[PDB]
């Protein structure tokens, strides 16, 4: 639904802002 | 699929609501 697009750390944006204290493992740094 | 689905197409939180711990 959210049209959000995002890579490198926005990805790790999207996991920070999508859960947080749940935890957020991003596979492949750059 | 998590770059190649986000920099390229969008992802819903669904779909990011499955890379959480």
């Amino acid at each position: 639904f959210v049209n959000q697009h995002l890579c490198g750390s926005d990805l790790a944006e999207a996991l920070y802002l999508v859960c947080g204290e749940r935890g957020f493992f991003y596979t492949k740094p750059t | 699929g998590i770059v190649e689905q986000c920099c390229t197409s969008i992802c819903s939180l669904y779909q990011l609501e499955n890379y959480c711990n």
